[PDB]
C-alpha cells in the first residue's frame, strides 16, 4: 500500500502527513545536502538560528534551493517545506534572475548582492497565501563551492532589510535616521547627528548626500544608490562621511524607498544610518565646508 | 506530468551508491521502503548548521552576561573569524574584546532596562590578530541571570584628489597634497586650481575644464605646471572627469587626480 508514502522520517508531527511532491523533494533535497555538508564539514541547533536575523539557502548551479533553514517563515512566510528542492527563479522576482545567474557560477567565491524574494508573510507579523505575494529584498552574502563530474553550490545567508516605518529591534544612540529625496538631497535628518558627526540638521537640508561623501567612496555609494533604486532597499558599505569640524566619521547605512501610498508614487528615500566609528583625522582638513 | 514523480525515483536511486548497488529498480512501493531505511539510518544536527553559518557568513556564536559581559560560552568559529583562540575569550569580558570607542554602544545593547526574549543587533570593531568591524544579531534569554545569545558576522605620496566645482575652486582636497604640493588642504580649499598654475599653462588647463564639462563623464589629462608652496613650478598631470548625480544627471562635481609628473 502506500503508506510508506505516509512514512518517511526526513530531518516529528510534519513528517507523517505530507501532499504530493513534498515527501519526495524534501527527501531528495536533504541528501543532497549532505552531500555537500561532506564536502564542508572537516545539541546547541536552536540557539544558532534564533539570533540570525536571516536564513540560511543551499541553491545548486541549476537553481535549486536544496536547502533552506527553518527560519525562512519568521522572515519570508513561505516553509521550509513548500521551498526545499523548488527553483530559486520560481520564488524570486524575474528582473533580479540574470544577477542571480552570475552570482551562482564559478575564481573569488564571496558573493554579496541583493535579491527580490517571494514573501507571505506581513508586517503585524501574520502569515497570508501565496497569491498574496509581496516581494522582499534580501542582501545574500555566502560562498560558492565545489563539491563531490564535480557539482555547485550557493551557500548564502539572506537577511532581509528592516522597514524604517516598522521595526520592533532596539534603536542605539549611535544610530540615526535622515529622510532624503530622489536628487540624494537631505529632506530632515536626527538631533542626535549633531552629537555624533557635529552637524546641526538645519545645516544639511537642502545639501545632497554627495557634498559630504569622502571622495574615495562616493561612487561605490552610487552603485549602492542605482541598486536601491533599482530594488527598493539596500544596505550600503562602510563609507566616511566628512565632520562638521575636520574629519570622517565611518557609517554603514540601510537604505529604502518610500512609496507615497496615495498615489503609489516614489515620496522620499528613507535612510537608517550607523555610526561606527568617532571623529577620525579631525586634525585633517578635506572640505570647504569645514573650515 | 508522471515524468516529475519518475525522475524523482531515478534521482532519489541515483542519490545513494546502495541503489545503484542494484541491476536495477525495485518496485516502486520497494524502491519507498528501501528509501525509508537509509533515511533513518543516520538536517537538524548542531555541527552541521554550525558549519554552515560560518561557511555563509563567516561567524561566530557566543553568549554573554548582559550584568557584566562575561562570555559565558563562546563556539571555536571565533579562531577562524578574528585569530582569537577561545582561551582569550572564554572566562572574559566582551568589553575587553572590542574598540575602546564601542564600549559604550556595547553597554547600551546590553542594557536590560527597557528590552525577556529580546532582539539586538549592532556593529561593533573587535580585537584580532587591529580591530575588524564585525555585525551582531541576536536575542537575550535567561542566563541558568539575562545573557546575550548572538552571532557575530565578520564582512567585506605620488598624487591627490580634489573634487572642484566647474568654475575650478576645490571643494575637496585630500590629506596627501602636502606631500605632492606643500600646501596644507585649508591653503588650497576656497581658491581656484588656475591660481596655482604658471600663468603660460593657464589657458591650457582653463581649456581643459570647459571641455572636461562638454565631455560629461570622461576623462582628460592636461599637465600644467603648479605652484608649490615652496614656489617651484612642479609639473603635474591632472586628470580629470565630471560625476553627475545618478537620479537628476545634474553635475555634482569634478574629480582631478593631480600626480606629479
Ligand atoms: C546608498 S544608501 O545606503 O541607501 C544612502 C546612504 C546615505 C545617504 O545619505 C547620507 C546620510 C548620512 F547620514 C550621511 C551621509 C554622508 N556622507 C549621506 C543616502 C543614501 C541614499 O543614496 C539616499 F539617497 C542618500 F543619498
Amino acid at each position: 500500500e502506500t503508506e510508506v508514502f505516509y512514512e518517511l522520517a526526513h530531518e516529528h508531527s510534519v513528517s507523517s502527513h505530507l501532499d504530493k511532491a513534498s515527501i519526495m523533494r524534501l527527501a531528495i533535497s536533504f541528501l543532497r545536502t549532505h552531500k555537500l555538508l561532506s564536502s564542508v564539514c572537516s545539541q546547541m541547533d536552536n540557539l544558532y538560528l534564533k539570533a540570525l536575523e536571516g536564513f540560511i539557502a543551499v541553491v545548486t548551479q541549476d537553481g535549486d534551493m536544496i536547502f533552506l533553514s527553518e527560519n525562512i517563515s519568521k522572515f519570508m512566510g513561505l516553509t521550509q517545506v513548500e521551498l526545499t528542492g523548488h527553483s530559486i527563479f520560481d520564488f524570486t522576482h524575474p528582473c533580479d534572475h540574470e544577477e542571480i545567474r552570475e552570482n551562482l557560477t564559478l575564481v573569488s567565491t564571496e558573493r554579496d548582492f541583493f535579491m527580490r524574494m517571494k514573501c507571505t508573510v506581513t508586517n503585524r507579523g501574520r502569515t497570508v497565501n501565496l497569491k498574496s505575494a509581496t516581494w522582499k529584498v534580501l542582501h545574500c552574502t555566502g560562498q560558492v563551492r565545489v563539491y563531490n563530474p564535480l557539482l555547485s553550490c550557493l551557500i548564502i545567508m539572506c537577511e532581509p532589510i528592516q522597514h524604517p516605518s516598522h521595526m520592533d529591534i532596539p534603536l542605539d544612540s549611535k544610530t540615526f535616521l535622515s529622510r532624503h529625496s530622489m536628487d540624494m538631497k537631505f529632506t530632515y535628518c536626527d538631533d542626535r547627528i549633531l552629537e555624533l558627526i557635529g552637524y546641526h540638521p538645519e545645516e544639511l537640508l537642502g545639501r545632497s548626500a554627495y557634498e559630504f561623501y569622502h571622495a574615495l567612496d562616493s561612487e561605490n555609494m552610487t552603485k549602492s544608490h542605482q541598486n536601491l533604486c533599482t530594488k527598493g532597499q539596500v544596505v550600503s558599505g562602510q563609507y566616511r562621511m566628512l565632520a562638521k569640524h575636520g574629519g570622517y566619521v565611518w557609517l554603514e547605512t540601510q537604505g529604502t524607498v518610500i512609496y507615497n501610498p496615495r498615489n503609489l508614487q516614489p515620496q522620499c528615500i528613507m535612510c537608517v544610518n550607523y555610526v561606527l566609528s568617532e571623529i577620525e583625522k579631525n586634525d585633517v582638513v578635506f572640505s570647504m565646508d569645514q573650515t | 506530468r508522471r515524468n516529475k514523480m519518475t525522475a524523482y525515483i531515478t534521482e532519489l536511486s541515483d542519490m545513494v551508491p546502495t541503489c545503484s548497488a542494484l541491476a536495477r529498480k525495485p518496485d516502486k512501493l520497494t524502491i519507498l521502503r528501501m528509501a525509508v531505511s537509509h533515511m533513518k539510518s543516520l538536517f537538524l544536527t548542531d555541527q552541521e548548521l554550525k558549519h554552515l553559518i560560518l561557511e555563509a557568513a563567516d561567524g561566530f556564536l557566543f553568549i554573554v552576561s548582559c550584568e557584566t559581559g562575561r562570555v559565558v560560552y563562546v563556539s571555536d568559529s571565533v579562531t577562524p573569524v578574528l585569530n582569537q583562540p577561545q582561551s582569550e575569550w572564554f572566562g572574559s569580558t566582551l568589553y575587553d574584546q572590542v574598540h575602546p570607542d564601542d564600549v559604550d554602544k556595547l553597554r547600551e545593547q546590553l542594557s536590560t532596562s527597557e528590552n525577556m526574549g529580546s532582539r539586538r543587533s549592532f556593529i561593533c570593531r573587535m580585537r584580532c590578530g587591529h580591530f575588524v568591524v564585525v555585525h551582531c544579531t541576536g536575542y537575550i534569554k535567561a542566563w541558568p541571570k539575562f545573557c546575550l545569545v548572538a552571532i557575530g558576522r565578520l564582512q567585506v605620496p605620488t598624487e591627490f584628489i580634489s573634487r572642484h566645482n566647474i568654475e575650478g575652486i576645490f571643494t575637496f582636497v585630500d590629506h596627501r597634497c602636502v606631500a605632492t604640493v606643500g600646501y596644507q588642504p585649508q591653503e588650497l580649499l576656497g581658491k581656484n586650481i588656475v591660481e596655482f598654475c604658471h600663468p603660460e599653462d593657464q589657458q591650457l588647463l582653463r581649456d581643459s575644464f570647459q571641455q572636461v564639462v562638454k565631455l560629461k563623464g570622461q576623462v582628460l589629462s592636461v599637465m600644467f605646471r603648479f605652484r608649490s608652496k615652496t614656489r617651484e613650478w612642479l609639473w603635474m598631470r591632472t586628470s580629470s572627469f565630471t560625476f553627475q548625480n545618478p537620479y537628476s544627471d545634474e553635475i555634482e562635481y569634478i574629480i582631478c587626480t593631480n600626480t606629479n609628473v
